[PDB]
């Protein structure tokens, strides 16, 4: 931070080099920021998570993850239900 | 470059607004006038509020 | 792998880099969404000081940034401008009318989706994005290109 | 060696195949470049059936769904089958450039294919390509066709101004179909 | 801020110093030392083919003295 | 009440002085050197630009960006498959189904969020009567392709998981105004 | 001869780039991408049909005034004269008159374009 | 060594080009509160670079309706002729010393014209034809005053010779005598250029793209590459003639150093200019040069045929 | 813009479609801070009105290209349907905010720019001189800023508040109904017309009595100016034609709906 | 803000305007980006006696 800028370069990012296997030397982007520093670097608060944490919760994901479109790990949608008609299954043993 | 005749042919921005707001609810059909005049929206909202 | 091998692979770099780095897209938005491209080029964002140049003729466009609801009347006319640009080319969807249809979705006079008429790279979500997103999925499709190996397939084959 | 594999392989069997993308229509078209047209005996002793890119794909997507086409070899050829001096000329004709024909030996043909063979890219041309334009199609004969698979061949005169109008100069970009005489057809 | 515009500007002006200097240079390499001759007229043209002529090696720039006669 | 925006026809006399200044106002162009003035006045001015990615825009805890599916403190889904979500989406984005899960609680096995349909309008969190559905504060997630963006439950309750330290926090901000 | 070099090398230099242009990028050619622009929407008539021209009166005025500035582009090697009277007399009258002429032009409406 | 001193002066030219192409993107952006390019390279210098290798590497158009010889030799000929410009210039002796370079100059320039005309009529496309006939009247609006202009500082000169405009101005920038024609012929030099406010025959907001319209890839480059160069040129030659820069036979380098912060200057201007105003009506162009340049251009032309007489004040001839 | 954008995102969560006024008053109440920041914005934006003013009003470039070009007569602008600044343009006194008055408007005082030729230079002097107009109504808005209640205080209508929702029955009830059902609008039709700041915008309401509109016909002021392009283009050129686009102040989301 | 007192003057000078009174980039002036809470009040039907729906 430096207050003495202007609103909007009063608070920046130097991203890491290295995120979750992937080298972001020069391939930054703003998905690298965690949830708690997101709030802090988009002015939402004027808290940073240093001093104000966020709660904590056993299910809150432990490792924050990047935009992963178009690499393996990329999200695909599918149908969650299951199947509702349910077909007649013929006999194994034949009938004469 | 003197223009004879001017013969403006629109509905290359028609989308059926009017035909959906039907299917709509009133408060499902507010955001419909946001995208009219997109360029001054809350005073589109306050025309449909108005008239609501 | 070889010197051979190698060299093809910096010169990929290289003619990657260029492209990434003099993106110009076609001047070209359908509605609201074309409000906040203007907001990426104007001052706070910038979009030119990462090399992005609107220029109006397709021929000397690289990138369309589809900005906005495309109707059935519209259509034939994106299709043109399209291919009349010269390759290599790019689609940006920007915003969900683009996307998918978004709010008209239903709509007898509406295309369900702009990638039912011209392929696209990237998918901006929103209605509309904010400039911010919009020039987040412009440094996307820059990573997107630094990605193309086309001289390293072509010495392969 | 697909069928010692796969025995109720289907097997498809075009002749050339015409179409907006092709290297058959617009590969002679290309000749132009080069001001004259050479053809080996001038294109009197080749026979060419060429078939329509679209009612391929078609056969080839109704194959996939035919339950008399299991196993099988099909020949898709178009309609009518053309001397290849006519369809040649046909094709200039439709493109409206001058067509200067002049023969050729093979072997002499053969060595400019292997020169343009050499390029490191998409050759324009090659030895096999040669080859090929002047090997005679073979005469229709026991195995099913398109029709079988429910296809109409569409003729080359229906469907060749969609690739050659791009091949025209301005001054003949507008011409319509009828304009080119059509080319004269063979039966053997 | 405005000040970050004179990198590309300094090379501008080092690009259009190159060309007047360069010039200046070789005419004085190309031409014995000196300036290159100007022959705006025929008259100046008749001097330079008579200083070729006296110089012994066949260029105008090369120039004798009194130590040549 | 009204005011005339160029009515200033009170023609009068030109004495030298003025018909002075008006000539050498023409043929001096000293109205345009005025306007030179002006964009010389910007050069010396330090712009606006903020150094995206390394910075960012303001933004509020209102703001309305990538859904999410939330949970109780225990780890418990909110969403009741009440489906007042669904009913109110003014873009039929949201897809539900539902059934006694085995300890017999009423959810979801369905919760589908089509973005490109979506408009960002936020009265699904509106109408969510126990805060299960909310707008996230992401904005960052565009695609490479177009099923990318046809969120499933799975998804969604994943954007929860991965955002609900910033969502818990954004809501804390904003809840007395609603 | 220097002259000649040098425009040659520029000629030179343009048309390699030309050719450059031509033959290294990747081609595909087709159709849609080679017809004419007109804002996505096909052209309704030729671009080769009459462009009506509504300063074709000044355009031929243009001409006079060419050739009389030819007239007057002799005027450094004329004031090299003896004869000063004469010269200045004929270039004053050369210049009045053709601002005469073209202050008739002017009152009679022929440099407003035709609508 | 003639090629030499070839390439030493159209390579730094080329250069120069280049990267005014990233001074007028960072000038235009930083006086609409923008940065400009600053991320291709430190400081944007990069950016020049990259958009010439994404140009070559694109698909060069063949549009159907086109004329294709004229097609292609209109961008060729923009290119040529914006760089045969340079070799008449002294900075302060020039690589072809012409005894009418002056006219050269006229010539050349004139000749530049129907690169456009070519290109927007072998083009075949309507936007196209539009931009070929504004440069039509673009060069009936100047070109019937920039000759008169010249010629009236041409008569202190007493030649039209660009060297001698050195000699001419040994104690005293031409612009002191000569102001009001200075003013006149920098008006001039803009609409020459087809720079804003007079950027008709491109005129983006009106003809898409005008006469270049239906250019690609390399072929377009050529076009863009001859304009920023012609900016230089035109300034450059409004440097020798009106601002006379510091001679000294035996400091030549001083001239150059000189001469270059003043084409700096110059260039800098035409890109002020263009953030500040807006455009023309190209026939509002023709009416401001046929009514008020050339009736003050007629009038000081006879005045400064009558100066030297009265004052017995004759340049000499050599 | 993209300040005033931020009010938008701050008050709604969306920096254009905010759909944030409702029938019933507001979806929320201001947060606190805005006004101080509307104010902060609004002190200095009139200096920016008058640098822009600086490169356009008195620039003679600028005077050529707008000055008796597309110039309307009072008659034929009532006939062709024109409204807002299209009227007034030509010295027709018209705005809906003084003869017609909706919310708080017979509140506040400002005046109407009038023109004097009817033509696109008198026109963007009337938008540049609303713009100033509107700065102050803002300032009486910040100031006569009333407490309480920012939506109707009306269930059967207005949703309630999220915690008499999950607290009492009648509020969960009837916001369970708001917004499933909707509110039922007894039957009716009205045309509803206010002051855009593109001109009139109308809406043609029709209710059946139930929860959705059964008509809704929606009057674009731009929808008239667009037609008559042709009549105020005749007699120009091709440029003037680009300027007479720009003078209707055209947005097509409202023309083509 | 960070402008020399040689370049306010000049950019002063060049726009005819005194831009340092009122600069376009926000600094500490603005409200901070955390607040306390609200609290809001409630609208007239808010009373527990004399309020039958009938009668509003
Ligand atoms: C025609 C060209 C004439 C050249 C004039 C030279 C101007 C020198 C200069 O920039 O001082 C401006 C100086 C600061 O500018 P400002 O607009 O008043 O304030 C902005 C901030 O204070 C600015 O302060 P700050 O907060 O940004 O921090 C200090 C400032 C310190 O940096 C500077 O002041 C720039 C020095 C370069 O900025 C930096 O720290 C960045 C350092 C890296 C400089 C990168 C700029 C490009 C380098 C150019 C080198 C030349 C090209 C070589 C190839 O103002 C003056 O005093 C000008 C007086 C005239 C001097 C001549
Ligand atoms: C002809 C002109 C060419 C001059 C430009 C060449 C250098 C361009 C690359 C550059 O400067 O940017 C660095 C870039 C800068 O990183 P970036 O462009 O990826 O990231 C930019 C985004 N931010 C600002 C967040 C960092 O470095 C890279 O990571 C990309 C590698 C590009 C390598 C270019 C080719 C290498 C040289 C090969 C020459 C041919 C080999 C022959 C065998
Ligand atoms: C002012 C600027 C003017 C100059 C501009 C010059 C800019 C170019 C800078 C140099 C880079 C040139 C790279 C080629 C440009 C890209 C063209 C292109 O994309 O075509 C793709 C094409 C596509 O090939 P393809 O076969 O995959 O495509 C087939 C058909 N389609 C497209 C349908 C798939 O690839 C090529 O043809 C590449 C040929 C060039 C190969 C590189 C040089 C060979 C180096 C071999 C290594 C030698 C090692 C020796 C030491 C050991
Ligand atoms: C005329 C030659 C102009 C050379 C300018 C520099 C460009 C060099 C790279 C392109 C070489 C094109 C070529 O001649 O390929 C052989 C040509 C093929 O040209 P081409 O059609 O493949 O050209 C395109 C080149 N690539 C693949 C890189 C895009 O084949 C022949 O032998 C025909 C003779
Ligand atoms: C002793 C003997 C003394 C004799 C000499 C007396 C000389 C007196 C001085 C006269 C100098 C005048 C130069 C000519 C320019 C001019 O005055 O023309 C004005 C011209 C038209 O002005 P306009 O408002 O349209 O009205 C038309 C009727 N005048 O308007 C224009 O030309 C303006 C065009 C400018 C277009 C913008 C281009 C950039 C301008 C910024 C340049 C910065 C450097
Ligand atoms: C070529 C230059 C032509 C002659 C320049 C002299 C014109 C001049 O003096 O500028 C005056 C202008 C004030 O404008 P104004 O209010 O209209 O003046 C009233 C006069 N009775 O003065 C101003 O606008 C104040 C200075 C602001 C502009 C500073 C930049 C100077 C631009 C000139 C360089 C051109 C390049
Ligand atoms: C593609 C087309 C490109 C065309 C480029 C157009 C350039 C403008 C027109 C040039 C014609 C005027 C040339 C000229 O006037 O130079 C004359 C020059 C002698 O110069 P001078 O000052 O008289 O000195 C001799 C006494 N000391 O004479 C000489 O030094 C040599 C003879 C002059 C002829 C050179 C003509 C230019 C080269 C044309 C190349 C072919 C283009 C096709
Ligand atoms: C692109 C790169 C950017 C340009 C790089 C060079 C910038 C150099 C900046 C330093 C310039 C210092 C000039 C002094 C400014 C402070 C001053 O003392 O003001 C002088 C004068 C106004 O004086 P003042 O008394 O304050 O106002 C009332 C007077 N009646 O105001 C003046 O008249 C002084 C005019 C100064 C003009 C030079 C600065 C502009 C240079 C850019 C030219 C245009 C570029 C395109
Ligand atoms: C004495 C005569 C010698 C024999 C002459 C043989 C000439 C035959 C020329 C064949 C054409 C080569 O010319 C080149 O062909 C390629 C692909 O073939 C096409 O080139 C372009 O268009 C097609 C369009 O689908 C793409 O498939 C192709 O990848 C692309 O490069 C053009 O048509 C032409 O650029
Ligand atoms: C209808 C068209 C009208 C426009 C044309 C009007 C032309 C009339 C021109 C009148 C001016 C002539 O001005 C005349 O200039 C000459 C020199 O040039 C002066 O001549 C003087 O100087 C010259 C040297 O040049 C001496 O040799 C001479 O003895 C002496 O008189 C005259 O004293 C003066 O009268
Ligand atoms: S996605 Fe939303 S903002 Fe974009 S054009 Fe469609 S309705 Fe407008
Ligand atoms: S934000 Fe609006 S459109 Fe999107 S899912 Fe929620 S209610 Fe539906
Ligand atoms: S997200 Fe909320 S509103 Fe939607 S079904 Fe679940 S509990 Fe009901």
């Amino acid at each position: 931070e430096d207050n003495k800028q202007f609103f909007g370069r009063h608070r920046w990012v130097i991203y890491t080099t290295e995120m979750n296997g992937k080298n972001t030397f020069w391939d930054v982007d703003g998905s690298m920021v965690p949830p708690e520093w997101h709030r802090w670097l988009h002015c939402m608060t004027d808290d940073p998570p240093t001093t104000n944490p966020p709660t904590a919760r056993k299910f809150i994901w432990t490792n924050h993850k990047f935009n992963v479109s178009a690499t393996p790990e990329q999200y695909v949608p599918y149908s969650t239900t299951r199947k509702k008609i349910h077909e007649w299954v013929p006999p194994s043993t034949p009938y004469k | 470059e003197m223009v004879r005749k001017c013969d403006p042919h629109i509905g290359l921005l028609h989308r059926g607004t009017e035909k959906l707001i039907e299917y709509k609810t009133y408060l499902q059909a507010l955001p419909y006038f946001d995208r009219l005049d997109y360029v001054s929206m809350m005073c589109n909202e306050q025309a449909y509020s108005i008239a609501v | 792998r070889s010197r051979a091998e190698y060299v093809v692979t910096k010169l990929d770099d290289l003619i990657n880099w260029a492209r990434r780095s003099s993106l110009w897209p076609m001047t070209f938005g359908l509605a609201c969404c074309a409000v906040e491209m203007m907001h990426m080029a104007a001052p706070r964002y910038d979009m030119d000081r990462f090399g992005v140049v609107f220029r109006a003729s397709p021929r000397q466009a690289d990138v369309m940034i589809v900005a906005g609801t495309l109707t059935n009347k519209m259509a034939p006319a994106l299709r043109k401008v399209y291919d009349q640009m010269p390759e290599p080319r790019y689609v940006v969807s920007m915003g969900s009318c683009a996307n998918g249809g978004g709010y008209y979705h239903y709509s007898y006079s509406v295309v369900r989706g702009c990638d039912r008429i011209v392929p696209v790279d990237i998918y901006v979500p929103g209605c509309p994005p904010t400039a911010e997103a919009l020039l987040y999925g412009i440094l996307q499709l820059q990573r997107k290109i630094k990605r193309e190996q086309k001289l390293k397939i072509w010495y392969r084959r | 060696e697909v069928r010692s594999v796969f025995p109720e392989a289907i097997i498809i069997r075009p002749s050339d195949i015409f179409g907006r993308e092709d290297r058959f229509l617009n590969h002679f078209a290309n000749y132009r470049w080069f001001l004259a047209v050479p053809l080996v005996s001038l294109g009197f002793k080749t026979v060419k059936q060429p078939v329509y890119v679209a009612d391929v794909s078609k056969g080839i997507v109704n194959a996939t769904k035919d339950p008399d086409a299991v196993g099988k070899t099909f020949a898709f050829t178009g309609p009518n089958r053309y001397l290849l001096f006519h369809l040649v000329k046909y094709i200039f004709g439709m493109t409206h450039r001058t067509f200067i024909p002049y023969p050729l030996p093979l072997f002499v043909y053969s060595w400019i294919g292997k020169l343009f063979g050499l390029s490191p890219f998409e050759p324009w041309t090659t030895k096999d390509k040669v080859e090929r334009i002047h090997i005679s199609d073979v005469m229709p004969t026991d195995l099913p066709g398109l029709e079988d698979l429910g296809v109409q061949p569409t003729p080359l005169e229906l469907k060749s101004i969609e690739v050659l109008r791009r091949h025209r100069t301005y001054r003949w970009l507008s011409s319509e179909i009828e304009e080119t005489k059509p080319a004269k057809t063979v039966n053997y | 801020m405005w000040f970050e515009i004179l990198p590309g500007l300094a090379i501008m002006g080092v690009c259009l110093v190159i060309p007047g200097v360069s010039t200046a240079y070789i005419h004085k390499f190309t031409n014995g030392g000196k300036e290159k001759r100007v022959a705006r007229v025929q008259y100046q043209w008749y001097l330079m083919e008579r200083d070729r002529r006296i110089s012994g090696v066949n260029r105008y720039y090369v120039s004798k003295g009194l130590e040549n006669i | 009440t009204y005011k005339y925006v160029n009515k200033k026809e009170q023609e009068s006399e030109v004495d030298m002085k003025s018909a002075t200044d008006n000539a050498a106002r023409i043929l001096m162009w000293t109205e345009l050197i005025r306007g030179l003035g002006m964009t010389l006045s910007y050069l010396f001015r330090e712009p606006a630009t903020i150094n995206y990615p390394f910075e960012k825009g303001p933004l509020s805890p209102r703001f309305r960006g990538e859904h999410a599916l939330r949970r109780y403190p225990s780890g418990e889904e909110r969403c009741i498959a009440c489906k007042l979500c669904e009913a109110i989406c003014p873009a039929q984005a949201i897809t539900i189904e539902a059934e006694p899960r085995a300890d017999g609680s009423r959810r979801t096995t369905r919760y589908d969020i089509d973005m490109t349909k979506c408009i960002y309008c936020g009265f699904c969190q509106e109408a969510c009567p126990v805060d299960a559905i909310v707008e996230g504060p992401n904005f960052e997630f565009s695609t490479e392709t177009h099923e990318e963006l046809l969120y499933n439950k799975e998804k969604l309750l994943n954007n929860g998981d991965k955002w609900e330290a910033e969502i818990a926090a954004n809501i804390q901000a904003d809840y007395l105004y609603r | 001869m220097n002259l000649y070099t040098v425009i040659f090398i520029n000629i030179l230099l343009s048309l390699t780039l030309i050719l450059v242009a031509f033959w290294l990028p990747q081609m595909n050619l087709y159709s849609e991408k080679a017809n004419p622009y007109e804002c996505g929407f096909d052209p309704t008539s030729s671009a080769r049909l009459p462009f009506s021209m509504k300063f074709f009166l000044v355009a031929i005025t243009f001409l006079l005034f060419d050739l009389e500035i030819a007239l007057l582009l002799p005027l450094p090697w004329a004031i090299q004269t003896i004869k000063t009277s004469t010269m200045m007399i004929m270039a004053f009258i050369l210049v009045t008159i053709l601002s005469l002429g073209l202050a008739y032009e002017w009152t009679q409406k022929g440099l407003e374009w035709t609508e | 060594m003639f090629f030499i001193n070839i390439l030493t002066l159209l390579v730094p030219i080329l250069i120069a080009m280049a990267f005014l192409t990233l001074v007028e993107r960072k000038i235009l952006g930083y006086m609409q509160l923008r940065k400009g390019p600053n991320i291709v390279g430190p400081y944007g210098i990069l950016q020049p670079f990259a958009d010439a290798m994404k140009l070559f590497m694109k698909e060069p158009m063949r549009p159907l309706t086109t004329s294709m010889s004229l097609f292609i030799i209109a961008p060729t000929l923009s290119l040529t002729l914006a760089l045969s410009l340079w070799v008449p210039l002294p900075m302060p002796h020039p690589l072809i010393n012409l005894n009418l370079g002056i006219l050269f100059i006229l010539a050349t320039s004139s000749l530049s014209v129907y690169s456009i005309l070519w290109s927007g009529w072998a083009s075949n496309s309507k936007y196209s034809l539009f931009g070929a006939l504004r440069a039509v009247a673009q060069t009936i609006s100047y070109e019937v005053t920039m000759a008169i202009i010249l010629l009236s500082v041409l008569l202190m000169n007493g030649s039209y010779s660009l060297q001698t405009l050195i000699t001419t101005q040994e104690h005293m920038w031409l612009l002191l005598p000569a102001w009001p024609m200075a003013m006149m012929w920098f008006i001039s030099t803009l609409a020459e250029t087809n720079r804003a406010p007079f950027d008709l025959t491109e005129g983006e907001s009106e003809l898409v793209s005008g006469f270049n319209v239906e250019y690609a890839a390399g072929p377009f480059a050529l076009f863009f590459m001859a304009e920023y160069t012609n900016i230089i040129l035109m300034n450059a030659l409004t440097t020798i003639i009106f601002l006379g820069p510091l001679y000294y036979i035996n400091l030549p380098e001083l001239y150059s150093t000189n001469f270059m912060m003043e084409a700096l200057l110059l260039s800098s201007t035409f890109l002020w200019i263009r953030a500040s105003y807006p455009r023309f009506r190209y026939d509002q162009l023709m009416h401001l040069l046929w009514k008020n340049f050339l009736p003050l251009t007629l009038a000081l032309c006879m005045w400064h045929i009558s100066l030297p007489i009265f004052t017995a004040g004759v340049p000499p001839y050599m | 813009r993209e300040k005033m954008f931020e009010f938008y995102e701050r008050v709604s969560g969306a920096r254009m479609h905010a759909a944030y006024i409702r029938p019933g008053g507001v979806h929320q109440d201001l947060p606190l801070g805005l006004l101080d920041d509307i104010y902060e914005f609004s002190k200095n934006f009139s200096l920016r009105i008058d640098e822009v003013e600086e490169m356009l009003t008195n620039n003679r470039i600028w005077r050529n290209r707008t000055v008796d070009i597309g110039v309307v007569t009072a008659e034929d602008a009532l006939n062709y349907g024109f409204s807002g600044v299209m009227l007034r343009g030509s010295g027709i006194q018209w705005d809906l905010r003084k003869t017609q008055p909706y919310d708080v408007y017979d509140q506040v005082e400002f005046d109407v720019p009038i023109g004097s030729r009817g033509d696109c230079y008198d026109r963007y002097l009337c938008r540049v001189e609303e713009m100033r107009q509107s700065l102050r109504i803002i300032e009486q808005c910040l100031n006569k800023m009333p407490p309480g209640e920012i939506k109707v205080d009306d269930a059967k209508v207005s949703p309630p508040k999220r915690a008499e929702m999950k607290t009492s029955m009648e509020s969960l009830i009837h916001h369970f109904k708001l917004y499933t059902e909707g509110y039922q609008v007894p039957p009716g039709a009205t045309y509803t017309a206010i002051e855009a700041p593109k001109g009139e915008f109308g809406v043609y309401l029709v209710s059946d009595g139930s929860s959705r509109p059964y008509r809704c016909k929606i009057k674009a002021p731009g929808f008239a100016h667009l037609a008559g392009l042709d009549k105020m283009s005749k007699g120009h050129m091709l440029a003037d034609v680009v300027a007479i686009i720009g003078t209707q102040d055209i947005v097509f989301g409202e023309i083509d709906r | 803000a960070s402008a020399t007192r040689v370049i306010q003057k000049l950019r002063n000078w060049a726009s005819g305007q005194d831009l340092q009174a009122k600069l376009q980039l926000r600094y500490q002036e603005i409200a901070k980006r955390t607040q306390p809470p609200p609290k809001l009040p409630v609208g007239p039907s808010h009373k527990l006696s004399n309020n039958y729906y009938c009668t509003r």
